[PDB]
């Protein structure tokens, strides 16, 4: 009644907000080091051999995903 | 010796508790509370050696 | 129920004519508006006189609000409001849309 | 100072339910050992009297203001659940009258009064 | 036995009057349970050398 | 004080229910009677003459089994047959007495070489 | 004080110790999940220091916690001994100090399960159990001792409560209510007493069996000395299949009183309803072997299970189709159980669906083992049995607590946790296809993407679960203040469209069942003399 | 009898139990047993006096439990003839129970005996292993099983006819007979070649006929707590339920021995 699927909206929007920033925030306490494999370059170098190697011809074989 | 109907009388016509209207009932029920107290509580103290790992001796 | 349409108008015709309080009027207009069929203009007049018996003017005014809500048209809604026009207004009790005009 | 109560009228709270014992020799029957609740129960059903109601809801007619459906209850209310003037009409509707207020239907419109035959 | 009827006898903690604030309790009540597996990874990473 | 508290709970008493509970309390006996006699005729005409002739047979092999194990306490173990990969399953020392022994652990015909 | 909650007796109280118990142990299970779904979130190791002994105890205490210890002890536990005895208007269960026994048999199961997480390294075997792992080889030390003691009081529980509901029902019904006009509710609890009364027996002799393996020299799963695990398969998924069907059925109970409650009018076809539940039931004990497609069986074998296994899609389609039919032609009213119960009837449609794929033995050597299976249970188990269980609590808890719950509160909690469990089990099928296994701590780094958006899922099903224990505080403090003001709904049914408002005030409550014409919070006695029905 | 006086008692024929500290202190006793023995299982505990305390305290709190269910029974009247009824499914549920147990170690055989393995030598049973034949000593055990069942029958018959000599004495030869078998199953397991770690055989072997033997002992306990009452003159003519449970009891560990006899003795040797 008056503006109260208005409230739970806004509840529903803040809760995704205050999801996401807190599971940022303890992102920033897992370790420090990613693995080497997940940087732009491993994952060229590895479709190099997926190449050579025919691997999923109809699909793809890319296997780069990070920066 | 066929004592049902005395001990009904006695049952019946109490205040206490139904584990202590009969008259031996302080003969089990103080022994008990003893062997229980003690049984449920000696294994929580070897909880911590447990979760440190430190077997008991004997040799 | 296995019932023709000719058997509810006789069956709550004689249902209608049977309610002596408002509980009861009340609640037999429920349980004929809860079926899949507009009520027949005949068992909705014994619905209106029901009303009146009973001294209660919002019950044949949300009779009409029911059956607008009831048939599938405006035009259905305008056919009973045709020939329903003269008990509406000898018992004189107004449509909920020209009392509270929006 | 009190006995055994042969009959259901005799009867006088639990100190008269007792019984006397068997006697030495002879296994006991239920007249002889049984008390409480149970020796009630094995009274009743010795003069054929059933004690604790089972019997199923009046649904013979429907109740009006005018002859609501007397239920009998040994408190102040009693949920009652009618189902129509035959057996099952309609979806069950749970009621409860109390002592200062009849219960009516909604489905089929019956009305239930009470009246309280316990003490209080 | 008789009990108590009532709104908040039903429960077996206390609610209304209490000389400590409630959400004391409640709150302890959960942050416990949320706080077992958290004892379970200290000890069994401590038992493993990574503390 | 109630006005209606001392009316009848119950009204009338039935009277073929009570009596055919009553013969029922005393036909169960009867029958009762009759069963327990035709079944002591049955526990000592049957089940006596059955332990009468399997005693007899049990008392030769009560015989003819403590002479084996008499003859076999009087083998050694390296004349022992020796055990297969599945007998005497040791995953860990069993937590009481001295290891390898088990509960009913009889030492003439158990042995663990 | 003591002799109420310590020595209690009456049903009303042990089913809110159970509740008690079951909520506690649920934020136990999901500080577990989070845990685990926070480990899971990138490659590498994230925040468990390397370690995946400590990830596999940690999701063998999360399925085992979620499980045995919240959806049992909440829905049998919890609302059975509330409200079966209300609803077939029994004074209180037959046998009630093995009522409460079957409760206080539950703390204890719990404190063996965390100091078998606290010996040596933990059991980090799955929640199935599965020897030689299981074994004395390959877990050394008194964990897996600990677990089996846990599934041992849990399964004492779970039994002398089923044979205390077969028999009140059977036994204590009120003068009117035949078998057939029992609630819904009430034949689920029956039906599945009858599951753990025939299922918990086979179960407690696979893991004593295991028991018995690893601490007394005997070999029944033990390869050198003659044994077979395949047998522990078999005697542990016989109870694994009717145990899931036990998790399942009270919540088509419960989802069938909200439908109906919050639609109007009855459910279609209700016998048909109880002949269905039966027939799950039945042949729940049928379909064993879909867990074992992959361990070596015949062709045959695999064709009969693929058979029965795709046959028990026609009851539950039944009830489905039902409830769709129960809500057709209704006037929905919009309240929290409904959202629950309507998100039920998406959600374990969806997930019974992935079961019909994976009850092909040909295709699920495609899917066993892989995180497609895991999308499956999680959806049918933490969207239908725990959307019925937060459906069963907002549809009785102000009744037969006395305070009512923040409205708005409830219907934002409703939809932050549909949306985050969305959001973490629906790219499972996706990393499952793929050909993603199970209880891995670290996957190659192909499987990254969608593990990061399921565990960024996991915050927002964790968030409503916080939000919820707030709806709890809100509700047990400022409980008879939301009934005077307009943050909570009075009436779950609104008046029909003739009848006024005050003609609805001499018949508020309109139920085909007791539970919401009792007093609010129920009697101590409750049926003084009995209920009574034509 | 009036209202008034109809007023003074339940108005519903069924028990409602006070208050009892027996579930708690069972419970308790079986987190001290399940703790105590998962640490003597280890070696974290010195020796077995943990888990004989434990096992002792769970004995001594179930015959308290037990001796309260005997007074409610005997000497405040609370059990109606409904409460007897729901007694008598309960105690039909739970052996129902027990034998779905013993049809899961029936299977255990079955598995390991309808196709052997290769370690064994696709053998039953296996090589090396010396079976126990079944014209001994196991067949006295059917036959005071049998004659057992026979004796207790006329028992209660006789309890239900108005003897008393006639079924004390039956009741009495009924709990001899069954310790009998029992120190006949001790006298066995002593002067059997195979144990339990034998392999997957004595495993199946012993546990089907040890849980066999455990029933046993319990059957023994509750024919003499029978005895007790029916000499206590506890039992009466007509309301004898727990004296029924053991009857149904004996009945179905007759059976039980007999498809362990038949599938044990003589289709696996
Ligand atoms: C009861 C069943 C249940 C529930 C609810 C859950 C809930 C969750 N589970 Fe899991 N899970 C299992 C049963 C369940 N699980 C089982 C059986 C396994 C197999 C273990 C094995 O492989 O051996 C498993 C394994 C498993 C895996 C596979 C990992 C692996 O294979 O090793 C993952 C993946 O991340 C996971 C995560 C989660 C997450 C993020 C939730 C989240 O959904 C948590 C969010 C849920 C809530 C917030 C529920 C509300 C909480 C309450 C307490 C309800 C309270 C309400 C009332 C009391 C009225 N669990
Ligand atoms: C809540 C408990 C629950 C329920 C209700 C179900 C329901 C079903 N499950 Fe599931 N399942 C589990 C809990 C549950 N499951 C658990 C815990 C595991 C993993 C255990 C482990 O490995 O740890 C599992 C895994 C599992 C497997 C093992 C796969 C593997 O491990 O490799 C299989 C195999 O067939 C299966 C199939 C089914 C089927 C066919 C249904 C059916 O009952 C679903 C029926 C519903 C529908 C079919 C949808 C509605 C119907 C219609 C809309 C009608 C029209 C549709 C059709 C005609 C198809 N599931
Ligand atoms: C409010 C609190 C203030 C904001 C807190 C967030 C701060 C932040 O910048 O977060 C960074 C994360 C990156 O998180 P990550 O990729 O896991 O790396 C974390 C660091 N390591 C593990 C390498 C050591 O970035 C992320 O978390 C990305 C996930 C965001 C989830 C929502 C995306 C869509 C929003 C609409
Ligand atoms: C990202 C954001 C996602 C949405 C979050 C905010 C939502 C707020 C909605 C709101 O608050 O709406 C409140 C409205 C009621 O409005 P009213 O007509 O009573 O208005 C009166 C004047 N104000 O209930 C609705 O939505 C109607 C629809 C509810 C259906 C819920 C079913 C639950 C989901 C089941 C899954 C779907 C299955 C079917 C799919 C094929
Ligand atoms: C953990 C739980 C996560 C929170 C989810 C539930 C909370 C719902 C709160 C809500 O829904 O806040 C929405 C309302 C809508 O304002 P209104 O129209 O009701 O204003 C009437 C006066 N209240 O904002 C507020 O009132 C207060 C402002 C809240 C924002 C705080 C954070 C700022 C960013
Ligand atoms: C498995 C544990 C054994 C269950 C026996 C159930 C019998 C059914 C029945 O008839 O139960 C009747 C009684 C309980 O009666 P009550 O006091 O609840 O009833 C009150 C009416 N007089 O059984 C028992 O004493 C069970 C005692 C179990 C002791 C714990 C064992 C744990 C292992
Ligand atoms: C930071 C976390 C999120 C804060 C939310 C701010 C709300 C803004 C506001 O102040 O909102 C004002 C409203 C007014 O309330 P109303 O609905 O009565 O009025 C309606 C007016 N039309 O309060 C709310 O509805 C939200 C209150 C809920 C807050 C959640 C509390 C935190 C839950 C998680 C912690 C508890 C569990 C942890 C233990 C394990
Ligand atoms: C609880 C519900 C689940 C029950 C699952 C099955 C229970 C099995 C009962 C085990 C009895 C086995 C037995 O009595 O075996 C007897 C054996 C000893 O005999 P032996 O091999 O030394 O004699 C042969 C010498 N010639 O004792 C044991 O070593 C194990 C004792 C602990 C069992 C527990
Ligand atoms: C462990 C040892 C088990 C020995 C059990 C002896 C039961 C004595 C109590 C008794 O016999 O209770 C007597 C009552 C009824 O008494 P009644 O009406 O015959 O009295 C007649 C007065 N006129 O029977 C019962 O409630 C049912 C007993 C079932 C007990 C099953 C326990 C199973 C435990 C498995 C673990
Ligand atoms: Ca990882
Ligand atoms: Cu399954
Ligand atoms: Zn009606």
């Amino acid at each position: 009644g008056k503006g109260d699927v208005a409230f739970i909206t806004k509840g529903v929007f803040l809760g995704l907000g205050i999801s996401f920033g807190l599971f940022g925030l303890v992102r920033l306490l897992a370790n420090p080091e990613t693995p080497k494999t997940m940087n732009r370059e491993w994952q060229l170098k590895s479709d190099e051999y997926l190449k050579s190697k025919n691997a999923n011809p109809w699909g793809g074989y890319s296997q780069v995903q990070s920066k | 010796a066929n004592k049902v109907i005395q001990l009904q009388k006695i049952f019946q016509s109490s205040t206490k508790p139904l584990w202590w209207r009969h008259p031996r009932s302080a003969l089990y029920l103080y022994p008990f509370y003893a062997i229980f107290a003690v049984a449920v509580v000696t294994p929580l103290l070897y909880i911590p050696n447990a979760i440190r790992g430190i077997k008991a001796k004997k040799a | 129920d296995e019932e023709t349409f000719e058997e509810f108008t006789a069956r709550y015709e004689k249902e209608f004519d049977e309610a002596y309080d408002l509980f009861e009027v009340q609640r037999v207009l429920n349980n004929c508006f809860s079926y899949d069929l507009v009520p027949a203009p005949a068992v909705i007049e014994k619905a209106l006189r029901a009303a009146r018996r009973v001294n209660d003017l919002p019950t044949a005014i949300r009779v009409f609000e029911a059956l607008k809500y009831k048939v599938e048209n405006e035009d259905q809604y305008k056919a009973y409001l045709d020939e329903l026009k003269d008990v509406r207004q000898e018992l004189g009790v107004p449509l909920k849309e020209e009392l509270f005009p929006s | 100072v009190v006995k055994t109560a042969q009959n259901l009228a005799e009867v006088n709270g639990p100190e008269t339910l007792i019984g006397p014992g068997a006697k030495e020799g002879t296994v006991p029957t239920d007249l002889d050992q049984e008390t409480g609740l149970a020796r009630l129960e094995l009274l009743g059903k010795l003069e054929g009297i059933d004690v604790f109601d089972t019997k199923p809801l009046d649904s013979s007619r429907k109740g009006t203001m005018k002859d609501p459906i007397i239920i009998e209850s040994y408190d102040d209310y009693r949920y009652v659940g009618c189902t129509g003037s035959p057996a099952g009409s309609h979806t069950i509707m749970w009621l409860k009258p109390t002592v200062n207020e009849v219960a009516r239907c909604w489905e089929c419109g019956s009305v239930y009064k009470l009246n309280p035959v316990g003490v209080p | 036995v008789h009990f108590k009827d009532g709104v908040y006898e039903n429960i077996p903690f206390k609610v209304k009057g209490r000389k400590t604030p409630y959400a004391l309790s409640h709150f302890g009540f959960f942050a416990i349970g949320f706080a077992v597996p958290f004892v379970a990874c200290y000890v069994q990473l401590k038992k493993s050398g990574a503390f | 004080l109630p006005p209606n508290a001392l009316k009848p709970a119950f009204g009338p008493p039935d009277k073929v229910a009570a009596q055919k509970f009553k013969e029922s309390l005393m036909a169960t006996e009867k029958h009762a009677k009759d069963t327990s006699n035709m079944w002591v005729k049955i526990s000592v005409w049957v089940a006596l003459p059955a332990i009468a002739l399997t005693a007899v047979n049990t008392y030769f092999v009560e015989k003819e089994h403590a002479e084996h194990r008499e003859h076999l306490k009087h083998v050694p173990d390296s004349e022992w047959p020796r055990d297969y990969e599945f007998m005497n399953i040791r995953s860990k020392p069993f937590f009481w007495g001295d290891g390898d022994k088990t509960l009913f652990w009889n030492p003439v015909v158990n042995r663990h070489i | 004080m003591v002799q109420r909650w310590l020595y209690s007796t009456n049903a009303k109280d042990i089913a809110v110790l159970y509740f008690m118990l079951a909520i506690f142990s649920g934020m136990a299970g999901t500080a577990m999940s989070l845990i685990i779904r926070l480990e899971l979130a990138a490659p590498g190791s994230q925040y468990l220091h390397g370690n995946s002994q400590l990830f596999n105890v940690l999701v063998v205490g999360h399925a085992v916690l979620m499980i045995f210890f919240l959806v049992m002890p909440a829905l049998i536990g919890g609302f059975g001994n509330y409200l079966l005895p209300l609803m077939i208007g029994a004074t209180d269960t037959a046998f009630p100090r093995i009522n409460n026994i079957a409760f206080w048999v539950l703390p204890m199961g719990l404190v063996c399960l965390v100091t078998s997480t606290l010996v040596e390294s933990g059991a980090g075997t799955g929640w199935t159990v599965y020897p030689p792992l299981s074994s004395i080889q390959a877990h050394s030390g008194p964990s897996v001792d600990l677990a089996i003691f846990a599934l041992h009081l849990t399964s004492i529980s779970s039994l002398l409560g089923a044979i205390n509901f077969i028999v009140t029902t059977l036994n204590m019904r009120t003068n009117g209510m035949t078998m057939h006009k029992l609630p819904l509710f009430v034949w689920s609890i029956f039906i599945t007493a009858f599951l753990l009364l025939l299922s918990l027996p086979v179960l407690s002799a696979g893991i004593t069996m295991l028991l018995l393996d690893r601490n007394f020299n005997t070999s029944f799963f033990e390869v050198s000395g003659g044994g077979d695990p395949i047998l522990y398969e078999h005697l542990f998924w016989f109870f694994g299949h009717p145990e899931v069907y036990i998790l399942i059925i009270p919540g088509f109970g419960i989802i069938s009183h909200v439908v109906s409650t919050y639609s109007k009018k009855p459910v279609f076809g209700e016998i048909s309803m109880v002949y269905a539940m039966a027939s799950i039931g039945l042949l729940g004990f049928l379909v064993w072997s879909h867990h074992m497609y992959i361990v070596g069986l015949d062709a045959d074998t695999r064709a009969y299970f693929t058979s029965a296994t795709m046959i028990i899609a026609i009851p539950t389609g039944i009830k489905i189709f039902s409830w769709l039919a129960t809500i057709h032609g209704g006037s929905i009213r919009l309240a929290t159980p409904m959202l629950y119960a309507i998100a039920f009837l998406f959600l374990f449609t969806m997930g019974g669906l992935t079961g019909v794929a994976l009850a092909n033995a040909s295709l699920d050597v495609a899917f066993h083992d892989t995180y497609y299976v895991v999308g499956h249970f999680h959806y049918v188990l933490s969207m239908g049995a725990i959307f019925s269980l937060f459906a069963g609590y907002y549809y009785w808890s102000p009744q037969i607590l006395g305070l009512n719950y923040n409205e708005k509160l409830a219907q934002i909690q409703f939809w932050l946790i549909f949306i985050g469990a969305n959001v973490i089990f629906f790219p499972m099928h996706f990393l499952g296809i793929n050909g993603m296994p199970r209880r891995i701590p670290d996957y190659p780094d192909a499987f990254a993407g969608w593990n990061y958006v399921a565990s960024i899922g996991s915050f927002i099903a964790t968030l409503s679960l916080f939000l919820f224990i707030y709806i709890l505080y809100d509700q047990l403090v400022n409980g008879l203040n939301n009934k005077v003001n307009n943050k909570s709904v009075i009436y779950n049914k609104a008046p029909d469209f003739v009848e006024s408002n005050t003609i609805f005030n001499l018949n508020t409550v309109k139920s085909s069942s007791i539970e919401f014409l009792l007093t609010s919070p129920p009697a101590v006695h409750s049926f003084n003399t009995p209920a009574v029905q034509s | 009898m009036t209202h008034l006086e109809r007023s003074r008692h339940q108005q519903h024929p069924f028990h409602m139990v006070m208050p009892s500290p027996w579930p708690i202190v069972v419970s308790f006793a079986l987190l001290s047993l399940a703790l105590s023995t998962a640490l003597t299982m280890h070696g974290y505990i010195g020796n077995m006096n943990m888990v004989y305390l434990a096992l002792f305290v769970l004995l001594t709190s179930s015959i308290l439990w037990f001796r309260d269910i005997v007074a409610e029974a005997t000497y405040l009247g609370d059990h109606t003839m409904a409460v007897r009824k729901g007694i008598n499914l309960g105690f039909l549920m739970f052996v129902l129970s027990e034998v779905l147990i013993f049809a899961g170690l029936f299977w255990a055989y079955f598995h390991s005996a309808m196709s052997p393995d290769v370690t064994l030598g696709a053998c039953w049973p296996p090589v090396g292993i010396e079976a126990v034949q079944p014209t001994e000593l196991p067949l006295l055990n059917t036959i005071i099983l049998l004659s057992s069942g026979a004796t207790v029958t006329y028992s209660h018959h006789a309890l239900i006819a108005g003897n008393r000599n006639k079924a004390l004495s039956g009741l009495l030869i009924t709990f001899w007979l069954i310790v009998i078998f029992v120190t006949c199953q001790y006298i066995e397991y002593t002067n059997a070649a195979f144990t339990i770690s034998d392999g997957v055989y004595g495993s199946v072997f012993y546990a089907g006929t040890g849980l066999h033997f455990l029933h046993m002992v319990m059957l023994a306990a509750m024919l003499g707590v029978n005895y007790w009452r029916m000499r206590n003159y506890h039992l009466t003519a007509g309301h004898h339920v727990g004296y029924e449970t053991t009857i149904i009891y004996t009945h179905v560990l007759d059976v039980i021995w007999l498809f362990l006899y038949v599938v044990f003795y003589w289709w696996g040797v």
